[PDB]
């Protein structure tokens, strides 16, 4: 260990002017700061439990403004223990001098932190709850309280047994017995029993459970008895009272909140500032009531539409949700701000208004959280929808003159698949989208200020997707708003090149361009207006890469994300850093071909070409919409 | 059906191969394929069978034999089977297909699994005759020219123009001139040269021919040697005097009207008579037997319920 | 019955500003008065009183008469409508006509007809004259639906200047060496163009040489075509020439 610890510590000497610059720039600046930030708490996660790393960290961590601290507050409740000794008892601190000056920013994250399935956070949490509460005057025992409501009602425990329960048969059948009735049924009703059977209206609660009961009862027996007849009867009641749910999950819609939880509703004008909307540089708004019903959107989740009235007369508006933590999302809506932040500096990108659209994410648990419901937006799939059901045209055409060509398009040579698709593209109009947006808009002199604002808000969200790797562009994960044409997007489950990946159907391709969206852009087609914006946004990032790559590397290497990736692909840090490596190839045009360095103008323009491959095209799945 | 020294052998999209006594007029039988989209028809030169292939599966059939079944089968190839054709005594069957793995099958004995295998990085998108029988001209999706020895790998990979796969090529039947054809829309001819050492040929370029707009298909030389035509998504056949590969006429169903564009992208072509006529896979609903240098229409084929996926013949033992 | 298009119809002697306004706002009133709508019927009291309004309700009440015309009746208004353009571009019923076929075109009765082919060029330079460049620009993009010319290209890059969008101007050259390829025409106009960029070979390049301020070779180019050329030319290239000689020092030339 020797050799690497004398060049390590030889490297500290580096180390010791690189942090010790970093705070005093870290003082004498705000916003840009954060890669600075990132980067020291990156180099103490990574080698702070050497005293001698120590010494560099401590002092300037104790004489840097609490302000620096609020920019990372997710990304320290991230690893809010980080277990290695002297780096996980030194940041338990830390965290509570945001946990002495602002608890209204912490106390969410401090709601998070309480549920850990591992031990070591749930200890920091503990701990740090605990200091809090004599800092910040008991507020803590006031929030977590009113938070343990809407976390019980969160994924109302009605749809999560029923959807248990119909997992269920999908799980037991065949040979795999356990993975079905034993781990999901008998805890499903225990889990009535206690839970909706007392902090829900029992009895309508148990409705369904009387009925689950009794199937209950025979899956019990079987659990133990291994009698094949205890199966059988454990599954026929359960079909039954299945049967009796599934004509019932279509046709809920709007819930009572006290019969959703009858301690929900009733708090009233918190100890809370609005769910993370708020911040302390503002005076407090604050949690006063709640809408009387929330509201189960028509969809296969089931999320609950609310909204919060603030102290102040505002009205927050929020959809809950939850198959996934929402943090994943917080940290991709996070670097946005960063990017924004770019734009702003530049004269000319600040001249013409471009910035990304980011919007409110608030974890609440493993599945779950508040998601900011935006105004003034519509799917870009309904849209069309709406056009050709509006004028009688038929529907999905477009898949029906494949068909009618030739229904072997699945299995056709690659150019026959052309040929059809050429074929079926070439007999069918592709501006759908040019008529409806000009047709909806009021008057001419609105449009064109439209057109332009969508043009560009598309272009900037063309070069961070190439970036990021971004992909699953069908045209119900996209989004426009109706006021000031600005495009918005809405999935992130697969950001990195994995999406070109996937087995059946790759998405092969850098970022979604294509017809409609072109033909309802400007006559002349892309160059000019759009090819140009290219330019400067990828100019901006060709330069300011020791920002992005610091928020890159810090997110991607993250060894709890490592987790998030091994749910989305997949030591895993190895190919973490390939990713950065390839980020490292688009930074100079080395992504076309590893000997070459590109211009931005040549960058681009084989990028477009990447992005208009009819082969590439017609190898997304016709659900994606290539015809569009 | 297949004592007739004159046979047409196709598909339509529908994939049933059809078979007909050219100068009926009629699909005098048809091989009901509706499991799989047909990717090759292989009749053999002797007029006594057929190898019929598409995606996930080649069977083996005689031509005498009303509606045959399968008299040998061979699977595996769970992917597109783009090209078929033999060891050429008829001893085994060879086929590029888009797995890693192309392969050779038996003809001399029944057997589903391959005689043998060749593998690639890149799955397999073409093959050729090759006249020795110890190595294939095979094209795949890496673009390069695996002209193989069957069991050694002493193999060409050659790419004259860059990258892309390479659609098709084909051989001259007397063994000096090798045309090599891509998706970029053109084809190049090198001049076929031999070595007896390692068991592998050699090429040397001889001519460039940026032939269409559109993606290049398919090429095979008259029965002589004399000509050989080149063939395209785009809507016509061009044919080239084989001692400078240049233009002698084209036969070409370029649309009457762009109201219908693809009137066919024609899948290739092949010959019959001593060079007096051309036949193309024209990609309408006709299979299309023409003249060749006169370049003129002469009887056209209706019969499949979709439009032509491929063409296979026989003028020839 | 036809009281309304008799009141239109007086289109063929209107000939002043307010004759025409006049026309506008009588042929309002019978549209109201005569309206399928009774609601418009007893508005034709306030619209007498009060012509502001009857501006507005105008749109309403033109629907609810124009769907009771067949084609006689509609051609017999068209042609009183399309004359009160033809006749003169007066801004005010210009406008006002502009968003009434901009009405209709949002309506599903389809654009109205004005001296055929949905009067595309007639509203194009009419609302060009009234410094109504986007409703301008919108008939030059819809002119390009049916079929590109050189002169569409050269027409509609002027309007992308005024309306200050310099990338789109850049787009239609762009495509103007794509679509049109290298067209002989347009790629002359590269020296047509208001940028150096890389008498029409004389003042038609000091232009941009002074513009530039290539002040040693404009000077030579200033001295040579000033002493060299006798017409308006010398009055039109003197701007350069004494600009030249200032830039020179030339206080003597410059005179």
């Amino acid at each position: 260990k020797k050799v690497t610890e004398d060049l390590s510590k030889t490297l500290l000497m580096y180390t010791v002017p690189a942090v010790q610059g970093f705070f005093r720039s870290i003082s004498l600046s705000r916003g840009n700061n954060l890669q600075d930030t990132l980067r020291v708490l990156t180099l103490w996660f990574d080698y702070g439990h050497w005293p001698d790393v120590n010494e560099a960290l401590v002092e300037g961590v104790k004489a840097i403004q609490i302000d620096t601290w609020l920019q990372v507050i997710p990304q320290l409740i991230a690893r809010i223990d980080t277990p290695r000794p002297l780096v996980g008892r030194l940041i338990h601190q830390l965290l509570t001098d945001i946990g002495r000056y602002h608890p209204q920013a912490l106390i969410y994250p401090l709601t998070v932190a309480s549920k850990s399935t591992t031990t070591a956070r749930h200890n920091a949490a503990n701990k740090i709850l605990k200091n809090m509460c004599e800092h910040s005057n008991t507020l803590v025992q006031q929030a977590m309280m009113v938070s343990e409501e809407l976390i019980r009602v969160a994924i109302l425990w009605h749809e999560m047994w029923h959807e248990g329960l119909e997992e269920a048969s999908r799980l037991y059948f065949g040979e795999r017995n356990v993975k079905g009735m034993f781990e999901v049924l008998e805890p499903l009703h225990a889990m009535m029993e206690r839970g909706p059977q007392t902090l829900k209206e029992t009895s309508f609660n148990q409705a369904y459970g009387r009925d689950l009961m009794e199937a209950q009862e025979w899956c019990r027996k079987y659990m133990k008895s291994g009698n094949v007849k205890d199966l059988t009867q454990a599954w026929d009641l359960y079909y039954h009272v299945f049967r009796r749910i599934s004509k019932q999950l279509p046709q809920l819609t709007s819930l009572e909140l006290q019969y959703v939880s009858p301690k929900l509703l009733m708090c009233r004008d918190l100890e809370l500032a609005v769910p993370g909307t708020y911040d302390p540089n503002q005076p407090i708004i604050r949690i006063q009531s709640i809408a009387p019903s929330l509201q189960v959107i028509t969809s296969k989740q089931r999320p609950r539409k609310l909204t919060l009235m603030g102290s102040n007369g505002h009205e927050f508006v929020f959809l809950l949700k939850g198959h996934e933590d929402l943090r994943q999302d917080e940290r991709v809506m996070q670097l946005f701000g960063l990017v924004n932040t770019l734009l702003a500096n530049d004269p000319t990108s600040l001249r013409k208004n471009l910035s990304i659209q980011r919007y409110a994410v608030i974890p609440l648990s493993t599945n779950s959280g508040l998601i900011g419901w935006v105004p003034h937006c519509d799917t870009l799939h309904a849209l069309i929808r709406d056009y050709r059901e509006k004028k009688k045209i038929l529907l999905n055409i477009e898949h029906r003159i494949m068909l009618r060509m030739a229904p072997d398009y699945d299995h056709l040579t690659l150019m026959q698949k052309v040929e059809v698709f050429e074929h079926a593209v070439n007999n069918t109009a592709g501006d759908d989208l040019a008529k409806l947006l000009w047709l909806k808009s009021p008057s001419s002199e609105v449009w064109f200020d439209r057109r332009t604002n969508y043009t560009r808000s598309l272009a900037v969200m063309s070069m961070v997707g190439y970036i990021l790797g971004l992909g699953d562009r069908h045209p119900s994960n996209l989004m426009l708003d109706r006021l000031s044409g600005k495009i918005l997007h809405i999935d992130f489950g697969d950001c990195f090149e994995v999406a070109m990946t996937r087995e059946k159907f790759p998405e092969k391709i850098p970022f979604r361009l294509t017809r409609m969206l072109t033909n309802a852009m400007e006559v002349t087609g892309l160059d000019g207006n759009y090819r140009i914006t290219c330019h400067t946004v990828m100019e901006v990032l060709r330069e300011h890469k020791d920002s992005v790559m610091a928020v890159l590397e810090a997110f991607v290497y993250d060894p709890l994300l490592n987790w998030r990736l091994m749910d989305t692909n997949t030591a895993l840090n190895k190919k973490a850093i390939q990713i950065i490596n390839r980020v490292r190839d688009k930074l100079t045009g080395r992504d076309f071909s590893h000997d070459d360095t590109l211009d931005v103008p040549t960058q681009v323009e084989l990028l477009i070409k990447q992005a208009t491959s009819h082969e590439n095209l017609c190898q997304c799945y016709i659900g994606w919409c290539p015809f569009w | 059906v297949g004592s007739d020294p004159v046979i047409l052998a196709t598909a339509g999209y529908d994939h049933t191969v059809r078979f007909w006594q050219a100068h009926s007029g009629i699909c005098t039988r048809t091989v009901q394929h509706q499991d799989s989209q047909v990717n090759a028809l292989e009749v053999t030169p002797d007029r006594s069978m057929i190898a019929a292939a598409g995606y996930q599966h080649i069977r083996m059939y005689d031509l005498n034999s009303n509606n045959p079944n399968p008299i040998i089968s061979y699977d595996g190839v769970n992917k597109n089977i783009a090209s078929v054709g033999f060891h050429e005594d008829g001893r085994w069957m060879y086929t590029g297909g888009e797995d890693c793995t192309a392969r050779i099958w038996d003809l001399r004995s029944r057997n589903l699994q391959c005689q043998r295998i060749f593998q690639v990085n890149a799955p397999i998108n073409c093959v050729c005759l090759h006249p020795n029988q110890a190595e294939l001209i095979v094209g795949d999706q890496s673009g390069a020219i695996h002209i193989w020895d069957l069991k050694t790998d002493h193999n060409e990979q050659l790419i004259p123009e860059p990258e892309v796969s390479i659609t098709s090529a084909h051989i001259d039947p007397d063994a000096s001139y090798m045309a090599a054809v891509n998706s970029t829309g053109n084809c190049y001819v090198w001049n076929l040269t031999g070595g007896i050492g390692d068991e592998v040929t050699q090429l040397i370029p001889k001519t460039k021919i940026p032939a269409h707009t559109r993606y290049a298909l398919q090429c095979r030389f008259s029965p002589d040697s004399t000509l050989l035509a080149t063939c395209s998504a785009d809507q016509t056949c061009k044919i080239w005097r084989t001692s400078n590969f240049s233009l002698m006429t084209e036969l070409s169903i370029k649309s009457g009207n762009p109201g219908e564009s693809s009137r066919g992208w024609m899948w290739g072509c092949a010959f019959s008579g001593d060079s007096q006529y051309i036949v193309t896979a024209s990609s309408d609903n006709l299979a299309r037997l023409w003249c060749v240098e006169t370049g003129e229409i002469k009887r056209e084929y209706g019969g499949h319920q979709k439009a032509v996926v491929c063409l296979a013949f026989n003028d020839s033992v | 019955s036809t009281i309304n298009l008799q009141k239109a119809w007086g289109a063929a002697r209107r000939v002043s500003k307010d004759d025409w306004l006049e026309w506008l706002r009588r042929l309002s009133l019978e549209l109201l008065k005569d309206s399928s709508s009774p609601s418009l019927r007893s508005c034709w009291a306030l619209a007498q009183a009060y012509n502001p309004m009857a501006r507005d309700l105008f749109n309403a009440a033109f629907v609810s008469c124009w769907s009771e015309l067949n084609e006689d009746q509609q051609d017999e208004l068209i042609r009183s409508i399309e004359l009160a353009l033809t006749s003169q571009d007066i801004a005010e019923v210009t406008q006002t006509l502009l968003n009434l076929a901009e009405f209709m075109e949002h309506s599903d009765k389809g654009p109205l007809p004005l001296r055929d082919d949905n009067g595309i060029v007639l509203l194009g330079e009419r609302a060009a004259k009234c410094r109504a460049y986007a409703k301008a620009l919108h008939y030059k993009e819809l002119e390009f639906q049916k079929g590109p010319t050189p002169a569409i290209l050269e027409s509609l890059i002027s309007i992308n200047n005024k309306l200050q969008q310099p990338e789109a101007a850049a787009g239609v050259l762009e495509y103007a060496m794509k679509h049109f390829g290298e067209l002989e025409i347009q790629a002359t106009w590269y020296e047509k163009l208001h940028e150096w960029e890389d008498p029409e070979l004389m003042l038609g390049r000091m232009r941009c040489l002074e513009a530039l301020g290539e002040w040693g070779q404009l000077h030579q180019q200033c001295c040579e075509k000033w002493t060299l050329v006798n017409d308006e030319t010398q009055a039109k290239m003197a701007r350069m020439a004494a600009a030249a000689a200032w830039g020179l020092g030339q206080w003597d030339s410059m005179e």
